[PDB]
């Protein structure tokens, strides 16, 4: 997620508030091995394991 | 040899410093570079250019002029113009804050911690200088910032170097056009502070220069691009005698020892008479008689005073170009015979003549015209009493009703200075009335 | 060097700042994203008065946005320039306001103040030297008054050497919306007159009139209103960031403009307004700029000074003019009506001339005036407050908050003092 | 608006100016001249 | 954008502009219902229906317009009298107007948001697993040779 | 081109003679025939309209 600001520590009613956002900057690409690329015979790298 | 030191202050100052030094460069053939074309002139630093520039062993021409300002705007602009390479870097001194039209702010709150470097620079020019005849100060009495600072630094020079002359060339507060309400305040303060350390004073007025501009240069849309150029021509005329050679030469020493009658009063007025356009000068004639009649024409001066409501006592005529003394004396004698001119008795003669055979110059991209004969007039009169009368019957009302005084009592002063200034001015009027009395 | 930090207070000031900032940025050539596009040397230099510098050429505003309603700041962030604003300066509370000035001034502001003070002093130390602060807020809106009064009060003794340029919107003399507006406005103006030095007061009735006069589209939005007011403040700020043979500093203006400590109220005025077809039916000439500037219909802040008289005026032009035309125009107005001003002071005219015309035209202007014309406005609020106070309706909330009606009495006293001194001066 | 240039090629910036030089934060170099030199050497971002 | 009405009864022309909201522009009747002469190299004759096709240009008292559309009835009457249409053209987008009302539709809120969830997919595929086998070669390293993974 | 170029005879070297006369006549006939041809084109296209 991407929180915007916290207005809680001003006082103490809950464990503070978590205002959201609407543009989600900084979402960085990390692809992951899904079910698609699976077959008998292919290449898969596993932290350096060919 | 024969050299002076130049000081400009204020956004109003760098205005006319820019214009005047740009004019300066042409006649000595100074490209914005600082080094000359093929023909060799450099040496022991000894030829005409030396009187304004100090061409070092580098070959670059480095002016003996200091530009001090408290605002980064105009100093950044001038340092980003075309002529930037010439100027000495920290001879161009800048600050970050303004006096906000407050003379007290400009003299007290900020000026203290810059005059130290000012002193540094001025004495490290004075050491190298040789004759050091005089100072050339450029400011404005209605200074938004450059008033108090200028007064303080001229006081410091008065207390440290008590031998040379001090020349002031200021845009006087316009009589009936005022850019703010602070002008009577700052003007009266600066005048009453400087009355006893100033040596010779000249005031000019933009309204009158405007009237000339659309009277005989007949262009209704000029700007400072015109006005600063004209006043720069005036200063070129007043320094030609020191610059070049001539038949008979006259020095600012004599200017001081002659044009002032007696102490306190050191406030004459100036005029360049043959301000005329290219086409006009092209297809009409020029000679001594008409230009002298013009220089006595009252509407071509630069302060709204009526000479027939005043009276003359001093005149210094500079002729620049080709003349001979015979028709000179003819014309001056004819004017003396003429009657409407009202000489005070005390001067039987009042004329000092300075002739410099070199003709004045013309600037490319300009609107002036080819000149073979030019007359510059410097006369002291009594006609300017109306100016001080105006300013006092202005300031009285504001002192009566106590407006804007909070701004000043906040920055840390009292009303003693404000009061004392008006009796100083009153002394000025009483003395002028006495000298008008025979 | 000299910079400015902006305060964007209460819901009004929030959208005011939205329009204002996008206007400044769009004139100054920065994209919505953040990657400037090289066109203009001079803006590229003087950007530092407002915008600080991140890496890569992406510019952080020096503004602080505050409000209590999270949805307001959600919408502001949703606008095309939330991405040019920072979460760092987004601070907010949880409770709705109700636009109760006592609420804004004693209970929840009492703890909301500290954090905003800490953040603003962070940025104030980050920069080098400010001249003051410009505040955008409301006096008829609850949270703006209740918070900004405390804020200005405390910053006054934080740093006693800076200019409190204040920009407060004024309720309609024909419909006050918030029924407790008399109370809010009186309480707010009580501390306004003390802390502030210069204040611009803005009423939108004239905006509606001008929408029927020159905007001429009859189907407007508060966005268009913000367009106009943002342009006006742009004009007042232009002189600093641009060259020219003029003086720019707000202090250079104020010390010239105000004669006495208790004179603070000011009248924005604008320059050529162009209609449906006046574009190709108009010649933009010095006489007509002067005329339209001085025009009464053109005036849009409070009301016609026709009933009263002027004390001081200042005008800032922006274009390739000359000094002679403005001087002769000043003489023309002076001698056309040398009666409507005050014989006390001469030369009531103040001038500035910038050489950097705005984007889209070649010469423009802006007019600010101090005239004895706000008497009717605060007189109206006087009758409002008295005619309410005679039967203390709605006062149970304020008493439950916990103050006294005596404080109200001193507020009305100070208000009547302003009335009396304006009258006693002009007459 | 309608106007002329500034920050012409490298050789520039007599020391003394206030203001923001574009991309001025790589100053391990030391002289004002070399600072400005690399600054105008680096408009390459687009 | 303008409407042109041809009255055959007297062979006259009426031009108007449709009313658009938030125009900030004058509208209503443009040039009235009269005759119109050519520009002058010659003026005694006047315009006649025999020169009107789409995607052409006209001028009327120095006001140059370009035709881009017609009506079913117009097509009927032209394929009744004889002129041949060229393929119809294209009408552009007024920039100021389009920008301003796209800004005013930008000012048309919906209060949007996005979030996430796990439970339904989690339960749908709860407690299932795929099973698959593989091999890693190791004889690259001069100590290990093989090992098997699942 | 011909009538233009035969206009730079210095002093008395211009004769306004029969060549000039007939060249003017040639200009006349060119213009007149062009007019007739354009008229004929007009009739042709109108009756083609009728054919459609
Ligand atoms: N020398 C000079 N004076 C000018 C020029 N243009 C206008 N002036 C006059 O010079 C005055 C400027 O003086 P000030 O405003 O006091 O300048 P300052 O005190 O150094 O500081 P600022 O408030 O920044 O201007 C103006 O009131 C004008 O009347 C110009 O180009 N050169
Ligand atoms: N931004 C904005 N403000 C408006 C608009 N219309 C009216 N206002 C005024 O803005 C005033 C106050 O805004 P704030 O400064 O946030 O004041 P507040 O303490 O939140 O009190 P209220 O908004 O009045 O409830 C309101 O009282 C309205 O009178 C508008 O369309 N946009």
């Amino acid at each position: 997620r991407a929180v915007l600001n916290v207005y809680g520590g001003l006082s103490e009613w809950r464990a503070d508030g978590y205002l959201l956002d609407k543009y989600q900057l900084g979402k960085v690409e990390q692809d992951f091995y899904t079910d698609q690329d699976l077959s008998i015979g292919a290449t898969i790298n596993v932290w350096g394991r060919k | 040899m024969r050299e002076c030191i130049s000081i400009h202050v204020g956004q109003a100052g760098v205005q006319i410093g820019n214009a005047c030094w740009e004019l300066y460069c042409l006649e000595h053939g100074i490209q914005p570079d600082g080094q000359m074309p093929s023909d060799k002139t450099i040496g022991g630093g000894d030829d005409s250019f030396n009187t304004f520039f100090s061409e070092t062993g580098a070959g670059k021409h480095v002016p003996r002029a200091v530009f001090v300002d408290l605002e980064p705007t105009v100093v950044d602009e001038v340092r980003t113009g075309t002529y930037r390479q010439l100027f000495h870097p920290e001879q161009l001194i800048t600050g970050k804050e303004d006096a906000a039209n407050n003379y007290a702010r400009g003299h007290y709150t900020i000026g203290k911690e810059i005059v130290d470097l000012v002193l540094d620079r001025i004495r490290k020019l004075a050491d190298l200088c040789t004759g050091l005849q005089g100072f050339l100060i450029f400011h404005s009495f209605g200074g938004g910032t450059g008033s108090g600072f200028a007064s303080l630094l001229m006081e410091r020079l008065s207390v440290d170097y008590g031998k040379k002359s001090k020349l002031e060339f200021a845009i006087y507060p316009a009589p009936q056009v005022s850019t703010a309400v602070v002008e009577p305040y700052n003007s009266i303060l600066t005048t009453h502070t400087t009355l006893e350390h100033s040596d010779c004073a000249f005031m000019v007025d933009n309204e009158a220069i405007y009237d000339i501009c659309r009277r005989n240069l007949d262009i209704e849309r000029p700007t400072y691009t015109n006005l600063n150029r004209l006043i720069g021509q005036i200063v070129s005329s007043i320094t030609a005698s020191l610059r070049f050679d001539g038949a008979l030469n006259v020095d600012l020493t004599e200017f001081q020892t002659n044009l002032v009658p007696y102490p306190r009063i050191h406030f004459p007025l100036a005029t360049y008479a043959p301000v005329i356009s290219a086409e006009k000068a092209y297809h009409e004639q020029l000679s001594v008689a008409e230009i002298t009649n013009a220089c006595f024409e009252p509407a071509n001066q630069m302060v709204k005073c009526d000479p027939r409501h005043g009276k003359y006592m001093a005149c210094c005529m500079l002729y620049r170009g080709d003349v001979v003394p015979k028709d000179v004396n003819a014309a001056i004698a004819t004017i003396k015979t003429k009657r409407t001119i009202q000489f005070v008795d005390w001067c039987p003669t009042g004329f000092k003549v300075g002739i410099n055979y070199q003709p004045p110059t013309v600037v490319p991209g300009g609107d002036l015209a080819k000149v073979q004969r030019a007359v510059c007039m410097l006369s002291n009169t009594t006609a300017i009493a109306e100016a001080w009368a105006r300013l006092d019957h202005k300031f009285d009302l504001m002192y009566a009703k106590r407006a804007f005084v909070h701004w000043y009592v906040g920055e840390g002063m009292e009303e003693g200075e404000f009061s004392e200034a008006r009796e100083d001015l009153a002394a000025l009027e009483k003395d002028y009335e006495e000298v008008g009395v025979d | 060097m000299r910079e400015i930090v902006h305060l964007q207070a209460g819901q009004c000031g929030n959208q005011i700042g939205a329009k204002f900032w996008e206007v400044i940025s769009d004139e100054h050539g920065i994209d919505p994203t953040g990657t400037y596009h090289g066109d203009s040397d001079l803006q590229l230099e003087r950007i530092n008065v407002y915008y600080n510098e991140a890496t890569g050429g992406k510019y952080v505003p020096r503004a602080v946005l505050v409000d209590l309603e999270p949805g307001t700041m959600d919408s502001v962030r949703s606008g095309p320039f939330g991405q040019i604003f920072r979460p760092d300066n987004f601070v907010f509370g949880q409770s709705g306001a109700g636009n109760n000035w006592a609420k804004g001034h004693y209970t929840e502001g009492a703890e909301l103040v500290d954090s905003v003070l800490d953040v603003v002093r962070k940025e104030a130390e980050s920069c080098d030297c400010l001249q003051g602060f410009q505040l955008t807020h409301s006096l008829g809106g609850g949270t703006g008054s209740g918070m900004g009064t405390l804020l200005i009060s405390k910053i006054r003794e934080e740093y006693p050497d800076r200019i409190m340029n204040t920009f407060s919107v004024v309720p309609s003399p024909k419909v006050s919306d918030t029924v407790v507006e008399p109370y809010n406005a009186t309480l707010s103006v009580h501390q306004l007159v003390e802390n502030t030095d210069e204040t611009y007061c803005i009423d939108n009735e004239a905006l509606y009139d001008i929408c029927f006069r020159t905007l001429k589209l009859t189907t407007p939005t508060y966005g268009d209103l913000n367009h106009l007011v943002s342009a006006t403040m742009s004009g007042v700020t232009t002189c600093l960031r641009f060259p020219g043979q003029l003086n720019a500093d707000l202090r250079k203006l104020a010390v010239n403009m105000v004669p006495f400590p208790r004179l603070h109220f000011f009248m924005p005025g604008f320059a050529p307004l162009t209609s449906r077809g006046s574009q190709q039916y108009r010649a933009l000439t010095v006489p007509e700029l002067t005329q339209q500037m001085f025009d009464a219909k053109n005036m849009m802040a409070a009301c016609d000074p026709r009933h009263g008289r002027y004390l001081t005026v200042a005008a800032v032009f922006r274009g390739r003019m000359s000094m002679k035309e403005v001087d002769e125009q000043m003489l023309n107005v002076q001698n056309k009506n040398s009666s409507y001003f005050v014989e006390w002071i001469p030369n009531n005219v103040k001038t500035a001339v910038c050489d950097i015309p705005p984007r889209g035209l070649k010469m423009s202007a802006t007019f600010i005036g101090n005239s004895t014309a706000i008497q009717e406005l605060f007189k109206r609020i006087s009758e409002q407050f008295t005619a309410m106070f005679r039967r203390k309706a709605f006062l149970h909330w304020y008493t439950g908050e916990g103050m006294d009606e005596m404080e109200f009495t001193e507020a009305e006293s100070n208000m009547n003092d302003l009335v009396s001194e304006y009258q006693q001066y002009q007459d | 608006t309608q106007k002329h240039n500034l920050f012409t090629p490298e050789p520039h910036y007599i020391p003394g100016y206030a203001g923001f030089y574009p991309q001025l934060r790589y100053q391990v170099g030391n002289t004002y001249g070399r600072t400005t030199a690399q600054l105008l050497t680096d408009p390459s971002v687009q | 954008y303008y409407k042109i009405y041809f009255y055959l009864e007297d062979d006259t022309i009426q031009v108007n502009e449709p009313e658009v909201i938030n125009s900030g522009l004058p509208q209503g009747t443009s040039i009235r219902r009269q005759r119109i002469p050519y520009p002058p190299p010659n003026d005694d004759q006047f315009y006649t229906v025999y020169d009107f096709n789409i995607n052409i240009s006209v001028v009327f008292y120095g006001r140059t317009f370009k035709i881009y559309d017609c009506d079913p009835f117009t097509k009927n009457f032209l394929k009744k009298i004889g002129i041949k249409l060229n393929p119809p053209g294209q009408c552009p987008l007024d920039p100021y107007m389009k920008m301003r009302r796209e800004t005013l539709e930008f000012v048309d809120p919906f209060r949007p948001y996005q979030s996430f969830d796990t439970l339904k997919r989690f339960i749908q595929y709860d407690g299932k697993v795929l099973r698959f086998f593989c091999l890693w070669d190791d004889s690259t390293s001069l100590f290990g040779d093989r090992r098997e993974f699942v | 081109t011909r009538l233009e170029t035969r206009t730079h005879r210095p002093n008395v070297e211009l004769c306004r003679d029969i060549a000039q006369y007939r060249l003017i006549k040639e200009i006349q006939e060119i213009n007149h025939n062009v007019a007739r041809l354009k008229e004929t084109l007009a009739q042709a296209q109108t009756q083609l309209k009728a054919l459609y």
